């Protein structure tokens, strides 16, 4: 007699070895297409009228070269869905023209919401908190503004990172060529972060394994436990007397230790998101411009900051012509920056 | 622990009936993947350039997309063959 | 009980009742360690440029020539010197010291010598307070990797001016030039350097999330959660079976360590295992095996080479190579 | 009808077998044809 | 508590597949029993907080419980009939997947 | 004490989602391993 | 075999089911012993299959034939292979000997006496017993120094060894006067690791090679036959953990330090590995570069020794911060690089500006221009040249492959040191499976 919610809650929430719940509904459908969607790009799908490159196992690229690419910069921040203006209902027109990219990316990023409803919901069922949904919120934000933000705020979305290996790597020396990305404080944060949090997981995992009370007579030590054991499983006097007395400081707190664990990683990839945002606008963090002024006046003033900087200029001259076909920029050799021989 | 009603994959792929159908199944699905390049219509069906496709006698250079609301014109004058 | 000075000595030295445990190792740790912070500090920022390329062109990096903190750095030892030993003892004055790059070997060398025994230090504490012993084991790994880019690389390449300048924006040029003329991010051990701290900032986040989410209720809404953990408590502050439920519904149950101990041995090896490739990746790129280079590997019919993502990393790995130390080569090939 | 069960770890064998077999085949044709730089 | 009889393991054929796959050791039990390196047990099992759990991780979450298998997957239903239908099927099909092959390729 | 259990569920649609494609994709990369240019 | 019930140790642990079973620990290691016998037979025999006259050792990719040619093997003057009949028999007696070696560790391990202690008093023993433990030790130190007497026996009596730096061009020579003075061979020992020392690296004449191994030899005996007279002091066995997994870990610190200094033989001695076989090194290659550009420009009519760099440095001759005229450029850093091709252009001050202008032979062009092509950068696919480098030459010099593998090596097993010593501590002091629950020793400590 209940009525249609009722009824569909109970098989969507039913217990069973996946869970689908209410947000597989986008999920499941928006995360199988985005996965569809790169295997099938990797795979079959070039980037010959985009960009002039292969890119796929089928024009004889491998695991690291290929890649999802990008539409062509004259379609600007087009949607370019199967049926827009562009590759007008034609799916082969459509694959050629990048229209693979933004499908990967726009079900990509609903399939992000829905895992993130998924863990609400999962939660809420099972009667815990949501920490790891929040947990989650960095991640989705390196996405947002990497994929969705920063492209936003170039010419198109032929800036925006391809889904690729070296299509990536290709993303990560474009930043550093002309955003002097490493320069910006807010990766340095982002690098804390994450350097921090691996940091993290391998210091206390292996205070842990370290720290663990003798629970059993075998040596191996992982089948003396019990995940209903009341006891814990390890010494964390010691663990706090150990630390303290070989780097200073110790945490005491169990709880306070764990949030860190959660803080330090997700702080990190947030700082790194607001920077990201600012090179959407170009906004970066380029240059000293005390430095310059002391450098042009002074031509023997030199720091490790001026030589980045004429690395950079090095990466973006002869990078243009390629990465940025859609310029038409020919460069004679000669006025091409190049170093003494080399 | 317990478990969620499903079958345990272990009794699965232990049981000779399993193997008997996917002995087909798995074999025919890698055989289609096959014929799907080998007969040409990877190429056809997603547009990829042919080894000997890239270039034409006209175009003697990297295709350029210099149109949006154009770009499916454009894109099948620089894909003919 | 003890009479003879020597057992008073080593009864100290490893007492565990000092508020920092000395040890054995500490008597190695605590000398090199305090030299090479105090030559590090007055370097950074009192220190003459350093002429690191041996071209006689000086390298400014101390604050009180002209740097801040992000540009501020101890530069490399000259590439004249090569390898050679240079302590200050062989330079004519301390004036040619600093010009060749002294104080970098000091650091290095006394830092190298202070994580080995620091490495050391962290078993002997464990060995004196009865835990197992293998935190020193997962401290190689940074220790792997520092020693690979102050010691192994200047090693392979033939001198100190090459290691890692003590800096943020050195840093940053050691890590260009090294893309430049190895290819790092096609190297599969930064591959799985990579994997190793996002996958470690990944489990670090998880089981960060997980443990907060499963504690049990012990406080009210005015205090902090943390006040419902005492430090020595001999009962479990949160559900191990709620959080394993919670991340057994979220992928699906057998993607899940019902185990702690299973758990944690796994948070501690994915890190490790990870910057133990990453730091064999810079060791063997020393000796110039240099990652994949997959340029011109994609060609026509007719024999014309198709472009891929790998060429575009060339052409951006083609302008650093022509710009970094410019004056240095006068010769075509970088084979130094 | 036939009573029997196939042996886990020879499934596991078997599958560890065609799994080599695939990655071998997958940097056999690295050096060969299409992408192989000839 | 955890009782062991009902956590699926009881129809394992190896007397110490069946112990592994329980966390239980009786040799492990004796407080004569000595280590593959010499070390002396202290009287505990594989896990000392077993009987007040009933069982240790292994046991109280096992990933191989034969008993709750299903009895039609021991046996092929069809029998001989089906074998050799699936024999020839698997001939038949194998000869027209090579030729399919053969003739879709620049061979020859 | 006798365990019946259904053959297709949820379970089979995600593994099938999965396994299918994948083996046919793994039949063309291997068919793409011996293309000459 | 054994279980983890019966045992305590996991499969992945299974091997440490054998510390306290002898006789199958016998049958582990002669196992493992095969196989490196196998491995050295299969490979020498592959190597053997896929080696072609028409170009050099090292452009093929063998590291284990210029081990053999380096001993003076089918070699002929100036490092040109003439026979690779000795080469094969190398890789058929490995291969066959494995086989015999294979059927002990694989009796010893299945069927064998699980301990020796009851049937086979000579050779059981039990890893407590230091005396016995130390006549292990001295028995096996004893062939290690006669195979160091061998070395010096091929080297001396049986057709001699290839030496790189011999009068008339490099060929296998005997060597007639090994230098076995107390102060040179301390002299290596004791040098410092650094640039211009390099430690034992350094050692450039067959006649310290050999001079060394007959040291090496003489040693071994002697500290064989005192390990085996003698049990360890008091000081010793009150300084060590006196258990099997001890005594592991003690190796494992050990041929981690071999592992390393391996790793920087291959990469910059040049009398042991020569480079006619396995190719130039660092420095050397970056050394010819200089000297190729020097010859060529010269003819093209350049006073090499006034040429100015754009740094105002020497643009082909300088000198280095000692004083020695050496190669300007970048190679500036590899001016102790010493090489056969080079020293007889190279005077008491360093390279001779005379001989440089008016006495190049050919073949030092020829050689220097071969080091510089083949100079030992490649990629992990082994394309040859500088990362920015189209796919066009299949090369990875074999110095790059025996330093970069046997440097991994080495850290590794110096992790098994960390690991295997920090576990043999623990299991002797008695909490390496952690600690007790009613008996912490923190909880009776006074807090910080
Ligand atoms: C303390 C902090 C510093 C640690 C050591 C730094 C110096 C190591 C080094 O620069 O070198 C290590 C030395 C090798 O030194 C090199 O030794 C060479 C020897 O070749 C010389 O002699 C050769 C003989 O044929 C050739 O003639 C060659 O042309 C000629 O140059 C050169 O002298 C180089 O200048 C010299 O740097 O080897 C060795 O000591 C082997 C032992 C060290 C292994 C590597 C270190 C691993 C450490 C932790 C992991
Ligand atoms: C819940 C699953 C889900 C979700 C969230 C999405 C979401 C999206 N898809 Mg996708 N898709 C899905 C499943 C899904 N898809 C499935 C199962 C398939 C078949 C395999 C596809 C195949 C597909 C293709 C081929 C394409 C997309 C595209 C898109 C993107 C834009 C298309 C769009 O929404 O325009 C339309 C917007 C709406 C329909 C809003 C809906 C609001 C409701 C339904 C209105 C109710 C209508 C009703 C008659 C009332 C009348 C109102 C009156 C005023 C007219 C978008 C982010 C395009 C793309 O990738 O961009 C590059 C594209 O080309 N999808
Ligand atoms: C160099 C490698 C090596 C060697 C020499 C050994 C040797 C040994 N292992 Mg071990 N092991 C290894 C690697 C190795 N292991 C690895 C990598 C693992 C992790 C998976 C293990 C895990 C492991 C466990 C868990 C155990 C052992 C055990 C043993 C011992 C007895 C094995 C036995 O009797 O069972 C019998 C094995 C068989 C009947 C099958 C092998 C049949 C032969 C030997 C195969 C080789 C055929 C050969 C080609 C024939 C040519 C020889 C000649 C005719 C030319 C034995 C001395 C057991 C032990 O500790 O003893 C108490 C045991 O518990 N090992
Ligand atoms: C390479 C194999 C080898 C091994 C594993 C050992 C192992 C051992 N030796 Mg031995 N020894 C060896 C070769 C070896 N020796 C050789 C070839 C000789 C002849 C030179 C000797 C001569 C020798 C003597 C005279 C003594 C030992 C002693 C010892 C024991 C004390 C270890 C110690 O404290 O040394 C650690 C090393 C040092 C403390 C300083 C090393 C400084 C060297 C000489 C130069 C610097 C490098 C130990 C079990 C002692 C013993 O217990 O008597 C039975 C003892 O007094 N050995
Ligand atoms: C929340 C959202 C959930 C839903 C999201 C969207 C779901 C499905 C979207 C697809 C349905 C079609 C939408 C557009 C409808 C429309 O108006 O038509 C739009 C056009 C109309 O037709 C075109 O119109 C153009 C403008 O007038 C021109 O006239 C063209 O000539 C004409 O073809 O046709 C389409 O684009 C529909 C294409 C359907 C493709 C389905 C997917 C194909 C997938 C694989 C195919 C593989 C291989 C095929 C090739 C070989
Ligand atoms: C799974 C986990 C991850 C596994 C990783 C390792 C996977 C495979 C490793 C073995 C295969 C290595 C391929 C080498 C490719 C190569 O360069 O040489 C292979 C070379 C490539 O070289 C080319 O050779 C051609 C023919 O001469 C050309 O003419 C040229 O000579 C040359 O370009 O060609 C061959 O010699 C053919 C050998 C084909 C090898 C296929 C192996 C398939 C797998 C076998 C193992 C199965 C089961 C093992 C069970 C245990
Ligand atoms: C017993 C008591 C003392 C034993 C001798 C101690 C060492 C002698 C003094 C040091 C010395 O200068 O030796 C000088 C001797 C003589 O040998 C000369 O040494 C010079 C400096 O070492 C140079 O190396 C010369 O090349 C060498 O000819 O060589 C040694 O250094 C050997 C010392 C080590 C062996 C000592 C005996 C054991
Ligand atoms: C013997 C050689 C010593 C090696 C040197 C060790 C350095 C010690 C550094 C610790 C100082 C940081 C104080 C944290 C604040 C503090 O003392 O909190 C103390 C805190 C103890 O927390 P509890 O467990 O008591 O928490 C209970 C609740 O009340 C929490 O609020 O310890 C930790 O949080 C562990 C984290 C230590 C790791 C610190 C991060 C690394 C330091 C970064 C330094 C920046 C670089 C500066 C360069 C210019
Ligand atoms: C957004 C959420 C994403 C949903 C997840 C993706 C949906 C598709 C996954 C469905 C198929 C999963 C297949 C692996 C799931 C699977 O088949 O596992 C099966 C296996 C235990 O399952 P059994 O079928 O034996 O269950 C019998 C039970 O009664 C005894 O516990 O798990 C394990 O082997 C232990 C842990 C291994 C963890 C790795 C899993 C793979 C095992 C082999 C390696
Ligand atoms: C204990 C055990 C183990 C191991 C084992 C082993 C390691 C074994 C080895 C074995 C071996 C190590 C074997 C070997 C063999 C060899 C042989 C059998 C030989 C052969 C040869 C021939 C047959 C001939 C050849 C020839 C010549 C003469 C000339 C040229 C040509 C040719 C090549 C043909 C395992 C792990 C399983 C586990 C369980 C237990
Ligand atoms: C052959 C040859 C040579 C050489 C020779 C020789 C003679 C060698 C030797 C060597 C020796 C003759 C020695 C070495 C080394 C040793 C070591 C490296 C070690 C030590 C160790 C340790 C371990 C210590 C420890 C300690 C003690 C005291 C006890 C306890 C505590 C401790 C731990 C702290 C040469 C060069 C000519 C070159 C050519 C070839
Ligand atoms: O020093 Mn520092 O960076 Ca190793 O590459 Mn050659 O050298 Mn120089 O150039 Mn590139
Ligand atoms: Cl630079
Ligand atoms: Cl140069
Ligand atoms: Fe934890």
């Amino acid at each position: 007699k209940r009525g249609w919610f009722d009824v569909v809650d109970d098989w969507l929430r039913r217990d069973r070895f996946v869970f689908v719940g209410w947000s597989g509904l986008l999920l499941f459908p928006t995360a199988y297409l985005a996965l569809g969607g790169w295997f099938t790009g990797t795979t079959f799908v070039t980037s010959w009228y985009t960009h002039g490159l292969a890119s796929s196992y089928l024009e004889g690229c491998n695991f690291l070269t290929a890649a999802v690419s990008t539409p062509a910069n004259s379609m600007g921040h087009s949607l370019l869905f199967l049926w827009g203006p562009e590759a007008q209902g034609d799916f082969t027109r459509w694959c050629q023209l990048g229209g693979l990219w933004t499908f990967v990316a726009l079900h990509g990023s609903f399939s992000l919401i829905g895992f993130m409803l998924r863990q609400f919901e999962i939660a809420r069922s099972v009667k815990i908190r949501p920490y790891n949904a929040i947990a989650f919120s960095a991640p989705i934000s390196v996405f947002v503004s990497v994929f969705l933000i920063y492209p936003l705020g170039q010419s198109g979305w032929f800036f925006a990172p391809s889904f690729g290996v070296a299509a990536i790597f290709r993303f990560i020396l474009f930043f550093q060529g002309f955003h002097n990305w490493t320069l910006n404080p807010f990766h340095m944060m982002g690098v804390a972060g994450v350097l921090g949090a691996a940091l993290l997981c391998a210091i206390h995992g292996a205070t842990v394994e370290n720290t663990l009370f003798e629970d059993g007579d075998g040596a191996n030590t992982f089948r003396a436990f019990n995940p209903t054991q009341a006891e814990e499983t390890y010494s964390m006097v010691t663990a706090n007397r150990f630390w303290s007395q070989i780097f200073g400081v110790a945490f005491s707190n169990k709880r306070w230790l764990h949030f860190f664990m959660l803080f330090v990683p997700v702080t990190g990839l947030w700082m790194s998101a607001i920077g990201v945002v600012g090179l959407a606008l170009n906004l970066r963090a380029y240059d000293f411009v005390s430095q310059e002024i002391r450098a042009a006046e002074d031509p023997e003033f030199e720091t490790f900051y001026t030589k980045n900087i004429l690395l950079n200029e090095g990466i973006r001259a002869w990078m243009a012509a390629q990465d940025q076909p859609h310029e038409k920029l020919v460069f004679p050799e000669e006025v091409l920056p190049r170093g003494n021989a080399l | 622990s317990g478990a969620t009603g499903e079958r345990p994959f272990s009794d699965i792929l232990t049981s000779i009936r399993y193997w008997v159908i996917h002995s087909i199944t798995i074999p025919s699905l890698f055989i289609a993947g096959w014929l799907f390049v080998s007969t040409g219509l990877a190429y056809d069906v997603f547009g990829s350039p042919r080894p000997n496709e890239y270039f034409t006698e006209d175009r003697q250079e990297t295709p350029l997309i210099t149109d949006r609301f154009n770009a499916l014109e454009q894109v099948k004058k620089l894909s003919e063959v | 009980e003890s009479t003879s000075l020597w057992a008073r000595f080593c009864e100290w030295v490893t007492s565990t009742e000092n508020r920092l445990y000395i040890g054995w190792f500490g008597v190695l740790m605590i000398p090199t360690l305090l030299t090479a912070t105090s030559v590090f500090i007055i370097a950074f920022i009192a220190a003459p440029p350093v002429d690191i390329d041996g071209i006689r062109e000086p390298v400014s990096g101390s604050l009180l020539y002209g740097n801040n903190i992000i540009t501020g750095a101890i530069i490399p030892t000259s590439n004249a010197i090569g390898l050679h030993f240079y302590p200050i003892w062989e330079a004519a004055s301390l004036d040619e010291w600093l010009y060749n790059g002294g104080p970098y070997q000091l650091i290095v060398c006394h830092f190298f010598l202070g994580v080995c025994s620091y490495m050391g230090r962290e078993w002997e504490l464990s060995f004196r307070l009865g835990m197992r012993p293998w935190i020193a084991v997962a401290y190689s790994a940074p220790v792997a990797a520092a020693t690979a880019v102050f010691i192994i690389y200047p090693l392979g390449q033939g001198s100190f001016s090459d290691g890692m300048p003590l800096g943020i924006s050195g840093t940053f040029n050691f890590m260009i030039v090294f893309q430049a003329e190895h290819n790092i991010l096609m190297h599969p051990f930064h591959m799985l350097g990579v994997a190793g701290v996002f996958g470690g900032s990944l489990f670090s986040a998880m089981h960060g999330s997980l443990v907060t989410s499963s504690l049990i209720r012990e406080t009210t809404e005015n205090e902090s959660a943390n006040e419902g953990y005492k430090f020595g408590q001999e009962e479990e502050t949160y559900n191990i079976v709620a959080a394993h439920g919670y991340f057994g519904r979220l992928i699906f149950q057998y993607a899940s360590f019902n185990n702690s101990r299973s758990l944690h041995f796994f948070l501690a090896a994915w890190p490790v295992v990870g910057i133990w490739f990453t730091a064999l990746g810079i060791s063997t790129m020393a000796f110039n095996l240099n990652g994949f280079n997959f340029n011109q590997s994609v060609v026509d019919s007719q024999g014309r080479v198709i472009n891929t993502w790998a060429d575009i990393i060339n052409r951006a790995n083609l302008g650093m190579e022509v710009m970094h130390e410019r004056n240095a080569h006068n010769f075509p090939l970088d084979l130094a | 009808g036939t009573t029997g069960r196939i042996p886990l770890w020879l499934v596991g064998t078997v599958a560890g077998v065609a799994v080599i077999a695939l990655v071998g085949i997958f940097f056999y044709g690295s050096y060969v044809g299409l992408g192989s730089s000839l | 508590k955890i009782d062991i009889s009902k956590q699926g393991l009881n129809s394992i054929q190896n007397e110490t597949v069946k112990l592994n796959l329980m966390g239980k050791s009786k040799t492990m039990e004796s407080k004569d029993w000595v280590d593959p390196q010499g070390r002396k047990g202290k009287g505990y099992g594989v896990y000392r907080f077993a009987n007040k759990y009933g069982a240790n991780v292994d046991g109280y979450s096992p990933i191989y419980t034969p008993d709750t298998w299903s009895e039609s997957g021991d046996s092929y239903k069809l029998g001989t009939k089906g074998l050799i239908a699936w024999a020839g099927l698997i001939v038949v099909l194998l000869g027209v997947g090579i030729n399919l092959v053969i003739s879709t390729s620049a061979l020859g | 004490k006798s365990y019946t259990y259904p053959i297709f569920t949820v379970r089979w649609l995600a593994v099938h989602a999965l396994a299918v494609p994948t083996v046919f994709f793994l039949g063309a990369i291997t068919a793409m391993q011996f293309i000459q240019r | 075999g054994r279980d983890q019930e019966s045992t305590g140790f996991a499969w992945w642990a299974g091997n440490a089911r054998l510390i306290n079973l002898s006789g199958k620990l016998l049958g582990a290691h002669v196992a493992h012993a095969g196989l490196i016998v196998f491995w050295a037979g299969a490979m020498n025999l592959f190597e053997v299959a896929h080696f072609v006259p028409e170009k050099p050792m090292y452009e093929q990719g063998l590291i284990l034939l210029p081990h053999l040619a380096t001993l003076g093997y089918g070699v002929g003057p100036g490092g040109e292979v003439i026979d690779t009949y000795p080469y094969f028999v190398s890789g058929v007696l490995h291969l066959i000997s494995s086989a015999v070696l294979g059927f002990g560790g694989v009796y010893h391990s299945l069927v064998g006496p699980e301990t020796l202690e009851e049937s086979f008093p000579f050779f059981g023993y039990v890893w407590k017993d230091k005396n016995k433990m130390t006549t292990i030790l001295g028995i096996h130190l004893i062939v290690l120094g006669l195979g160091a007497w061998l070395l010096v026996w091929k080297a001396m009596y049986f057709g001699g060894i290839y030496d790189t730096w011999a009068p008339g061009g490099g060929d296998v020579r005997i060597i007639t006067n090994p230098t076995v003075s107390p102060g040179v061979i301390f002299g290596y020992l004791f040098r410092s690791p650094f640039g211009g020392d390099g430690w034992i690296v350094s050692v450039d004449n067959m006649e310290d090679v050999i001079g060394g191994h007959i040291w090496i030899g003489t040693l071994c005996i002697f500290g064989g036959i005192w390990h085996i007279l003698t049990k360890p002091w008091a000081w010793a066995r009150r300084a060590f953990v006196w258990s099997g997994e001890a005594y592991l870990s003690y190796s494992l610190g050990a041929i981690s330090i071999m592992g390393f200094t391996a790793c920087c033989m291959a990469w910059f001695n040049t009398t042991a590995y020569p480079s006619e076989f396995y190719g130039p090194t660092g420095p050397e290659a970056s050394q010819s570069q200089t000297f190729t550009f020097l010859v060529r420009d010269q003819r093209l009519g350049a006073n090499v020794a006034s040429a100015q760099g754009p740094t105002g440095l020497g643009k082909y001759l300088m000198r280095s911060p000692t004083g020695e005229i050496i190669f300007g450029g970048e190679t500036m850093r590899f001016w102790d690089f010493r090489g056969p091709w080079l020293e007889p252009l190279r005077g008491p001050n360093g390279l001779d500006l005379n001989k440089l202008k008016n006495d190049i032979q050919p073949w030092q062009e020829r050689r220097a221009a071969e080091y510089m092509t083949h100079a030992p950068l490649g990629s992990l696919n082994s394309v040859g040249g500088v990362a920015t480098e189209i796919n066009a030459v299949n090369y990875v010099s074999p110095r790059s492959w025996l330093a970069t593998s046997h440097f991994c090596l080495g850290f590794f097993f110096f992790v098994g040191h960390l690991w295997h010593a920090g576990r043999a501590r623990a299991a002797a002091a008695g909490f390496e499976k952690g600690i007790d629950r009613d008996n912490e020793p923190v909880l009776s400590m006074r807090p910080l």
